[PDB]
């Protein structure tokens, strides 16, 4: 179950942002975005950015 | 506020246990900034340091998953168990502070049932707090908290537990003294006036040893308060006088509006009006200086009652003020004072009316609670 802020990260991912662009948009370090995705992807049980986008959309 | 910072650290921990990185990072940052703008107590600084370390552990356990294919990655929920298992002492300490600070926050929000529930969880984690002085400090804080919630028996019980530990150390005579103050104020709520006095006297002798002006003064004041509560007005005067002298020699401005108030009122009640007037003038001035909102109105009230007729319209505004502030105990007491003023003046209709006000006030919900998720 994603927090609203984690969903926000995913929303930016779905729009095609890069990690750096997500960092800048949310005032987090890029490293933090990387950690966030590792956590988020694990939670969605996916192994890729593209595939996280798909499970997101369902 | 120390209390609000601790609760933010609590929220931080909840996000950490969930591995919600953005949330944890935002709180981590906001908490660092807030603590950089204050001299936090030792307990709060330690809780933060623990949580900072725990946050880094969160990141450290997540790091290996980056290079793992997804099917080779453990569920986060299991990662968490591993962390708690390999860091049992950290976890226990975190549990202690989390619950202690949440409890303090709930108490602050006047959520009493909720505060007790967290205080009990904290106490069950006290085994992780090695230093026996730190344990005593917990018991001491519990005592103060149940004094405030008026669970008088539990307040004394915790004061006793704290006292027992302080008694075994020599450098803690001040805390011992304050345990005596805790016994005394509790005895006072129980109407055990002689017992209260006796403990205030003990506390006094100890504060005099430690050459502690503030405590010395408060102790003397409390004795006068006990005398006053028994309507032994003449007997209270010398104690209020001694307390004032102590407060005034040192420059303990904050304590002075109060130290002057009861003694002012007493002289009104005793019909010593020129003396009342002088105490009044001085007490009023001290209150003006310290910028003490409450005592300004209370000194004002003395005039409204004892000199002004009485001035019932001004008295009524004052009563409303107190109530809006939830100073119910004082409100009851002042209404009684008004009733009694009229009674001695043989104005029984007016006395009866204020005695009725007293009962109305005693009917207010003064510390209501709410059950958590219990069905009706
Ligand atoms: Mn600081």
């Amino acid at each position: 179950v994603l927090t609203p802020r984690e969903c926000l990260i995913l929303q930016e991912v779905e729009k095609g942002f890069t990690n750096q662009e997500i960092a800048d948009a949310l005032h987090l370090s890029k490293r933090s975005i990387e950690y966030s995705l590792t956590s988020i992807f694990n939670k969605l049980n996916v192994g890729s950015r593209t595939e996280a986008v798909l499970i997101a959309k369902s | 506020s120390s209390s609000s910072i601790g609760e933010k650290i609590n929220e931080w921990y909840m996000y950490i246990r969930r591995f919600s990185i953005p949330d944890a990072e935002y709180l981590r940052r906001e908490i660092k900034q807030e603590l950089d703008q204050m001299e936090e107590d030792q307990d709060l600084h330690l809780y933060y340091s623990l949580m900072e370390f725990r946050h880094n552990l969160m990141l450290e356990y997540l790091e290996p998953l980056e290079k793992m294919r997804i099917e080779e990655q453990p569920r986060l929920s299991d990662l968490l168990l591993e962390i708690d298992k390999k860091q049992a002492r950290l976890t226990g300490l975190l549990e202690y502070y989390f619950n202690f600070f949440r409890g303090m926050y709930e108490l602050d929000q006047r959520e009493y049932l909720s505060a007790i529930k967290f205080f009990k969880k904290a106490e069950s984690k006290l085994i992780f707090v090695k230093d026996r002085i730190e344990k005593a400090e917990f018991f001491f804080k519990m005592s103060e908290s149940y004094y405030y919630m008026k669970q008088t028996y539990f307040s004394m019980d915790y004061a006793r537990q704290a006292y027992e530990i302080y008694k075994e150390h020599e450098a803690y005579n001040i805390r011992l003294l304050q345990c005596h103050s805790l016994f005394a104020t509790n005895f006072l709520d129980l109407k055990q006036y002689e017992d209260a006095i006796s403990h205030f006297q003990k506390a006094y002798s100890m504060a005099e040893a430690e050459k502690q002006p503030q405590l010395m003064g408060r102790t003397l004041y409390n004795i006068g308060l006990c005398k006053n509560s028994q309507s032994q007005y003449e007997d209270a005067i010398p104690y209020f006088k001694r307390a004032i002298a102590v407060f005034e020699e040192s420059n303990i401005l904050p304590s002075l509006p109060q130290a002057y108030f009861l003694i002012t009122q007493i002289h009104y009640k005793l019909g010593k009006i020129d003396k009342a007037h002088e105490y009044h003038s001085k007490g009023m001035a001290y209150s003006q200086k310290a910028g003490d909102v409450i005592y300004l109105s209370e000194f004002e009230f003395l005039k409204s009652l004892y000199l002004s007729g009485p001035d019932e319209e001004a008295i009524q505004g004052f009563f409303d003020f107190l109530e809006s502030k939830m100073l119910y105990a004082d409100l009851e007491d002042f209404a009684i004072d008004v009733a009694k003023y009229y009674h001695e003046r043989k104005n029984f209709q007016k006395a009866s009316a204020y005695f009725l006000k007293v009962e109305q006030v005693r009917q207010l919900i003064q510390g209501g609670v709410s059950l958590y998720e219990i069905e009706v």
